[PDB]
């Protein structure tokens, strides 16, 4: 209903080690820039669940609030012979990447971020796999997944990935399977918790509730319009603050209104809040839940 | 397992050919009426040329009387098992407002889950409202919605195409031997026409045939088996009913594709706020499948499957007596080569007369290659149809006789060279 | 139900009329002429799926039930009896001609 | 809502292996999936019938009702159910997409 | 009317075509393990040279 | 899909004796040039099932390969003197060949190559069985035929035209017949084997039996965008090879892959390999199949 797309709260970071030449309209991620690490999470077609959850925070801007670790190496090169650690499990995901682009970051089986770099001057290809030769290219990176995080500490080591039925998916070993092996890409959930490997899904069961952190709310000022204006100069309840700024009910009752006093309309954001998922039918705090295209091998014989 | 019985001869108004390079070639195109055997009786047509060694059979060997069902309307179906996917949210959030789940289609696709992708499966969308306020997690006191996304999907490996039948056709299965040797399995029933390459066959005359089945469904398991169900054919699938979920293909139910058909209201929801039970009362067809299977005795009659072939037979005491058809549609016979010759002797002589068993005769064929043996008596009655192989083989077959006392002087040959071959023995009376 | 042949004869067949066309019937392919059964032309209104099929990987096989209506010609045929009525065909033009009893009571 | 079947309905609670009880009913040749699998009702012995003019009425929280006449399927005045919806929200709304009777209002 | 059989073109006869899935992999003649399809082009023809009208 | 029409395995050259003019825009056949004998091959509603089986070779490209041979003389002459040999196979045979040709080539009875060529200044007419005088015209011939062959070296010396209820198709004298004969122009299936004649047929069986052959899988390479590469130089499993090429399984099966260091990515092409017909109960591999709209004589009484 809101148009606050581009609003990214806390730090709103989106650049990597290696692929830092975006950094001028990259760190922050205002709503000026062409960044193109975050035109095609906005593009009508390609991830409508980063369009229907915008109010929440990436895998770079995980990364960026150290939520999520780094992969070692940060930036696996394309060009060494002999194979590097990021081929086993780009080779059975099956992703689409448009033209002009050159890095690719994704998810790992250890939870960290994993990411694909070709030397200049070469592109990908028209799935991001291999690299080629070719205009400029897009000095960023491409979202090879579906998935999306916040800020939480839930713990979540124990659980590991169920999927009844299911040979070997992805890079992880299941089972030791030997009769007909049903072999197909197709797209497959998973919800990453903390200091876990890439735990699979089977059923989605998602709950959102209303959240009273200053990173879920906005307020913007009336110039002679709107303003983007920082929510940390408010006041509290029974403290003290610099500046003002007025809400409705779910300003009101986490901060402090000032009725006309304030010069700033501040609202709850359209699509936060905490956002938990149901595991083993206990309801945790999730930290990366997605899809991604890989390979699925289902017992056939 | 008998050799011919019932053996004719082919006018020559259906038959014109020549000799080119010293190959004597024939064309067979007309219809010639021949008689069906019995029980496991074979009937043979013999096809002369311009000499006496050039002759080959066309033999048709009947099984057995089976009493098929005559299919109409069928549906596959099987085992499904839902899959509900929940998502609560808040009041005046997208498009999560009491102004969406009250006229929300099953259809539409809901945006919150616009994420999941097209799919040619059957799926529902719901819009479950749940309480509001800051008890549960909602800003507002307006009611929030709950989207759930439910889609079916199959856990079998296997389907079952149920049918059923409203009359029994009386159904021959025969294995015609042509001319070379090429052998073939077909049955036939009422007046029905197989068409073989070397022409057609139709079953001119049947004297068998009941009816009763119109409360009775059958249900089709390739691989493993029938089964019989005392229920009419469901025409239109409702819940609770065998048969609310039907198809068109295997691979459609293993795969439970939008293409079939299913009942509203199928899928039972159970919210909790944030909890989602929803399950369905599907009847697993399986069951009734170990429950009810054939071979089974309904009445009088006995119910069963077919031997080697897929389809329902009933079994139970017809009659014999029935006239078939040979249709040629010009076929080209050639014989390049020549029988040789071969020794004919007397086992044994084990049967009836005056029946329609007939007698069951064993003689004993030694030659040295593969021919036609052939007999005839003196006055033109009856005939010997059996074929000679390489060695010493035995060969019987079913004559028919008229007196008790069988003694009569034959004349065999395989090659153009004609021996007497005196037969005897003493059948007994059956009628 | 009777079937009309042209140039050899009519038949008889203890059947009511079929409107629907039901496979494994007599009559389960119609069509409006002569020209329209020995070409086989798409006009002609027949049974849903009444091909049978029999794959196997590399070979097909197709066995069709298909009644054919030269057996029942063969098997009843004008003239008949039935009931109390002489069922005869025509004697110089065509029609099905029914012999019975009376004189001739008719003003022109 | 309305009946016309009745299956021999047998409730069966589930112990699993590690100690998850649940609560679940059988009938006929039903079968409900568990997360050991599925469940199902091999053989029964019951099967009665009789109810195709009986209407039942369904209260959460409160109760049912009997009522002796058959399932109203023509919305109606003068008649149980003149006025039908869909789910709890359009009829303690009054939704628009509910069934109603043609002219039910008395205007004087 | 699939494109396999583009070659028949137009007609007027009672035709039909039909899609029977058979088992793939390398001991049918593919490359990938899912089951391959089968294109069926049946059509009628009359053998006969007379009509009867019932 | 895999659009890969005009690139044909082999040598692939489309030329016959008489009209050699084309050698520089027809040998090779490549995504360039004009070609009179092959851009009607690509036209759609003429010839669709070499559209369908576009990843073969033709019947000139069977001749160049040393599979197919050319009769005696291979180029009728159409301005000679009381008949020509290939008259009354012209005659029998319904086409319409396009306006400012010369020469039309098909197939004979003995199974040879079969051509007729007109010298300048002529042309060919409406249906290519006379000639006029006459812009430009075009430099090449016109396939009358709807057929396709491809490499094999199986026997079918013993088999023999069997049609049912045919007295005579095309040209041949099957069956003796006096009475009533349909004369029509209908359609004609033809599958010419090795060291036989010209074997009719009435229905088509053809299955395709994918293997492992240098000339089933197309290998391109990337410069400064597709580009066509030599298959000739992939490495072999334990062989010899220059450059590296990559692909899928079927690709990598017989060859050698080398993840993101080779230089050229191929696949599989689209309906190739050992398409096998079935004729007379058994399973055989010919030499070619098509279709050709020449006189059925049937008899009708």
């Amino acid at each position: 209903e809101d148009p606050h797309l581009r609003n990214r709260p806390g730090k709103g970071h989106n650049y990597i080690d290696g692929m830092t030449q975006e950094d001028a309209t990259c760190k922050p991620v205002t709503y000026a820039g062409a960044c193109s690490s975050f035109d095609v999470l906005l593009e009508k077609g390609k991830f409508p669940l980063f369009q229907s959850y915008a109010h929440h925070r990436t895998l770079l801007e995980a990364v960026h609030d150290t939520i999520i670790a780094k992969a070692d190496p940060p930036s696996c090169d394309l060009q060494s012979a002999h194979g590097n650690p990021c081929m086993k499990e780009k080779l059975v995901m099956k992703t689409h990447c448009p033209n002009d682009y050159q890095s690719a970051h994704y998810l790992n089986n250890d939870g960290k971020m994993a990411s694909v770099k070709c030397p200049p001057k070469y592109e990908l290809t028209e799935d991001c796999n291999f690299c080629r030769q070719m205009a400029s290219l897009k000095k960023g990176s491409y979202p090879l997944q579906d998935l999306f995080c916040q800020s939480s500490e839930d713990d979540g080591s124990k659980l590991k990935t169920k999927m009844k039925g299911v040979c070997e998916v992805g890079v992880q070993a299941l089972k030791k399977c030997d009769g007909q092996l049903s072999t197909a890409h197709e797209v497959v959930p998973f919800a990453v918790f903390k200091n876990s490997k890439k735990v699979y899904l089977d059923k989605l069961d998602l709950k959102t509730e209303e959240n009273l952190l200053p990173d879920s709310f906005v307020c913007f000022e009336h110039k002679g319009e709107l303003k983007s204006f920082d929510i940390s100069q408010c006041p509290k309840i029974g403290g003290h603050g610099s500046k003002k700024c007025t809400g409705d009910a779910a300003f009101c009752s986490a901060y402090e209104c000032t009725a006309q006093y304030a010069n700033a309309y501040c609202s709850h954001a359209n699509g936060s809040g905490i956002v938990q998922i149901q595991v083993s039918g206990v309801w945790k705090k999730p930290l990366c839940v997605g899809y991604e295209r890989v390979v699925v091998k289902r017992e056939l014989s | 397992d008998p050799g011919c019985s019932e053996l004719i001869q082919a006018s020559s108004r259906i038959t014109t050919c020549s000799t080119e390079g010293v190959n004597t070639k024939c064309r067979l195109s007309g219809t010639a009426l021949i008689r069906a055997g019995s029980v496991g009786a074979e009937a043979c047509l013999m096809l002369k040329g311009v000499k006496e060694d050039q002759t080959k059979f066309l033999k048709i060997k009947t099984v057995s009387s089976e009493l098929s069902c005559r299919e109409g309307q069928s549906y596959w179906t099987g085992s499904f098992s839902p899959k509900c996917l929940s998502s609560r949210r808040c009041h005046l959030v997208g498009e999560c407002h009491v102004n969406r789940c009250l006229s929300w289609r099953d259809n539409e696709t809901s945006a919150e889950f616009s994420f999941v992708g097209e799919s040619t499966t059957m799926r529902e969308n719901k819009c479950f409202e749940q309480c509001g306020g800051w008890g549960c997690g909602c800003f507002n006191v307006n009611p929030s919605c709950l989207f759930v996304h439910t889609y079916l999907q199959s856990v079998r490996k296997e389907a079952l195409r149920v049918f059923n039948c409203i009359d029994w056709v009386h159904k021959l299965t025969l294995e015609i031997t042509d001319f070379d040797g090429s052998v073939s399995t077909i049955d036939l029933g009422a007046s029905s026409s197989r068409f073989t390459n070397w022409g057609s066959v139709s079953l001119s005359l049947d004297a068998e045939g009941i009816s009763g089945s119109n409360s009775f469904s059958f249900i089709e398991s390739p691989g493993k088996g029938y089964a019989i169900v005392d229920e009419p054919f469901s025409e239109i699938p409702r819940q609770g009913f065998l048969g609310e979920i039907r198809c068109n293909s295997e691979s459609s139910v293993l795969s439970a594709h939008e293409s079939c058909l299913r009942a509203p209201n199928l899928i039972s929801y159970k919210p909790m706020i944030d909890q989602l039970e929803c399950t369905t009362n599907l009847i697993d067809p399986f069951v009734v499948f170990e429950r009810g299977s054939l071979p089974q005795t309904r009445n009088d009659k006995t119910f069963a499957a077919s031997k080697g072939n897929r389809g329902v037979q009933a079994f139970s005491k017809g009659s014999v007596q029935a006239d078939l058809t040979l249709m040629f549609d010009n076929f080209e016979v050639d014989f390049v080569g020549a029988a040789v010759s071969c020794d004919a002797a007397f086992l044994n002589l084990t049967g009836c007369y005056s029946c329609n068993a007939g007698a069951r005769v064993c003689l004993s064929i030694t030659s040295t290659g593969t021919g036609s043996l052939s007999a005839h008596n003196k006055d033109g009655s009856l005939h010997i149809v059996l074929p000679s192989e390489n060695g010493t083989k035995d060969q019987c077959q079913i004559l028919h006789f008229t007196v008790p006392e069988v003694e009569e002087e034959f004349m065999y040959s395989c090659d153009g060279d004609e021996r007497p071959l005196l037969v005897k023995g003493t059948l007994i009376a059956i009628d």
